């Protein structure tokens, strides 16, 4: 089994995914502003 | 029929201006038959006189271009012309001449290389290398002039002395430059179906890593050729300015289109995070590291 | 006997070439070499066998190119009105003078053969070819397009080509800086031709719009252009409307 | 279990890279 | 590679020696033989060493040449060193 540690593993992964969902959506909004012109 | 030297009709700034693809159909002056001459000394002197012009890439009365050489084709010009020796020459003189003919091939190939690769579209690295080739040719003609002077005034001069002198003086540097040039021609014609010169020199330098003179020459050539790239890198790291518009440098700053100027001015984050890139093709192994 | 003597009976061809070669190199007619078709081709005579003719074809490249450059210099000496092209012609004349002096040196030292002549003048291949290429486009290119065309060669990697390009660019660009000097200091416009990024409109009937900028024509080597324009406009306003000549 | 989160992370890495490449393509073509 | 470099230098010297021997127009075969005689040991040694340039590895070649530096013959030890 994977070692347990004081730092929350799933919390770190979840925060990475949320930060990857902000970058994606901001990039999509920028591309929409770029394409429509 | 009269003979004329007429003017031929990213611009090629060093391409030959006059026509040079003219190949004479028959000799303007009919010389003595080689079979008719039986003495060895006469044959040796005649072949020496014809060889002095051959070493510069010109035809002679007894050394003629092979029918395979087509001046129209670029690769044929770059690789240099192949020569055929008249069948009536003496066997020993024919062998010695066949060894020396290769020097005319290299010289003609380099001379035609300069008139092709020395323009803006091939970048600063290739241009600076063409500078080295042109300086080497200037040096080589001083080896040919001394040979001509000795042929004219020295009684003891003979074919073997010419072979030994040329092989021991200029063979090594000429071989290096010709091999690098032809390899560049092969790679550039493959890519059509810049900074790659440093890769070719480094690849070439592995085989001569134990040879002192060849390694010294290759290291000197690499040092002078790379100086432009070091200038670009130094300006980039000291003042944050890219200067040379040939897109040679690895750090590719790109211009925003006029149609999107107002958009990118508002969102400067994407301007400063997307329109600076690293051109991975032109990177050396030193910079082949993510953190660097 | 030397090698060159034993071959003499068996090899026929016209030192005599070197006697009449200097006159041909300076772009002048010769007893054995004659120009034709407005000095665009040179006829190599009979009694010059294959090898010597092939070698001369390389040497004669300098003669024809120099003749073309001399024709251009003599023709456009004082006809062109644009200052940029005039400065270009001035530097071209200086380069041709240096070339003539070099030829005189090469033939003052009595040469032994054609090859020493060729080697002596060899370093002039790139300079002559570059000058001929640039002068070939002195007509279609305008005053400013010519300046931008030369400026692009200052970045050439070849030390010889970039050396001549940056040598000519200094004198070619001096007149542009003189226009900028007159505009900056006194506040007046000199260029009668369209070769500057500031212009006037006589048809306009109000000060603020008689003078307008041309953002497309701003050169790359100029800095703080949007401040040059304001300095010049305010100078005109001060010395022609407020009539404050003292300050 | 966390294998699934890692898999989604790498999928979004690829999607972000694709979006950036789309921006570069569009800008290159407009120029 | 360094071995080949020194071999090329030696061959160049040999060619120059031959050119000297025949520039001085010789009278007979024996004077030619005597003039080039001192090159018997050098050529034989170089041919023997180069004959084993394939099977011998990079370090075994170095050790093989090094064993000849102790040769008592001034000519053979001179070329070996």
């Amino acid at each position: 089994n994977i070692a347990t540690t004081t730092k929350s593993r799933e919390e770190e992964l979840n925060k990475r995914i949320v930060n990857y969902k902000i970058q994606l959506k901001l990039m999509k909004n920028f591309l929409q502003e770029l394409i429509d012109r | 029929s009269p003979d004329y030297v007429s003017l031929r009709e990213n611009l090629d700034i060093m391409s030959s201006c006059i026509v040079d693809s003219v190949i004479y159909k028959s000799q303007k002056i009919a010389g003595p038959l080689l079979s008719q001459i039986s003495n060895l000394n006469i044959q040796q002197a005649l072949i020496i006189r014809e060889l002095l012009f051959t070493l510069l890439g010109h035809e002679g009365h007894y050394i003629q271009y092979s029918k395979r050489y087509d001046p129209t084709s670029q690769i044929s010009r770059i690789e240099g012309p192949d020569y055929k020796i008249a069948k009536n020459l003496d066997i020993s003189l024919k062998v010695i001449t066949k060894k020396l003919v290769k020097f005319g091939k290299f010289y003609s190939g380099l001379k035609s290389f300069i008139q092709v690769f020395d323009n803006n579209k091939f970048g600063k690295i290739v241009q600076k290398f063409c500078s080295e080739v042109r300086k080497f040719l200037s040096s080589y003609q001083q080896v040919l002039i001394n040979v001509e002077h000795e042929f004219k005034f020295n009684k003891n001069f003979n074919l073997n002395m010419l072979d030994s002198l040329l092989h021991q003086e200029i063979s090594n540097e000429m071989t290096h430059l010709y091999q690098i040039g032809i390899e560049i021609s092969r790679i550039t014609e493959e890519r059509q179906k810049g900074g790659l010169l440093l890769q070719v020199i480094q690849e070439r330098m592995v085989y001569y890593k134990g040879d002192p003179t060849s390694l010294d020459f290759l290291t000197q050539l690499f040092d002078i050729v790379s100086s432009d790239y070091i200038g670009m890198l130094n300006q980039w790291l000291l003042e944050g300015v890219i200067n040379d518009p040939f897109d040679e440098f690895m750090i590719r700053e790109k211009r925003v289109p006029d149609s999107f100027m107002e958009i990118f001015q508002s969102k400067s984050e994407y301007y400063w995070n997307e329109l600076f890139l690293i051109k991975i093709d032109g990177l050396l192994n030193q910079f082949q590291n993510s953190t660097i | 006997l030397t090698l060159s003597q034993l071959i003499e009976p068996y090899y026929d061809t016209l030192q005599t070439i070197l006697t009449y070669l200097p006159y041909t190199m300076l772009g002048s007619d010769s007893k054995i070499f004659t120009f034709s078709n407005n000095y665009t081709r040179l006829e190599i005579p009979k009694d010059i066998n294959n090898s010597f003719s092939s070698l001369l074809r390389e040497v004669f490249e300098f003669a024809i190119l120099y003749k073309q450059l001399a024709i251009v210099v003599d023709r456009y000496k004082g006809t062109l009105v644009s200052a940029i092209k005039t400065a270009y012609i001035a530097i071209l004349e200086a380069q041709l003078n240096k070339y003539v002096n070099d030829i005189n040196n090469i033939f003052n030292n009595k040469p032994n053969s054609i090859l020493v002549v060729y080697n002596s003048i060899f370093p002039w291949i790139s300079i002559l070819r570059f000058l001929y290429r640039v002068s070939n486009r002195l007509n279609r290119l305008d005053g400013y397009e010519f300046l931008t065309f030369i400026y692009s060669f200052t970045n050439h990697g070849d030390p010889k080509i970039r050396g001549i390009a940056v040598t000519a660019f200094t004198e070619v660009v001096k007149p542009y800086y003189n226009i900028v000097e007159h505009w900056i200091v006194k506040g007046e416009l000199i260029d009668n031709n369209n070769e500057f990024f500031i212009i006037f409109d006589q048809e306009q009937n109000e000060f603020n719009s008689i003078i307008k900028l041309l953002p497309k024509k701003i050169p790359a080597f100029i800095k703080s252009s949007d401040k040059i324009f304001q300095i010049g406009k305010t100078l005109i306003f001060l010395n022609k409307y407020c009539r404050e000549l003292k300050w």
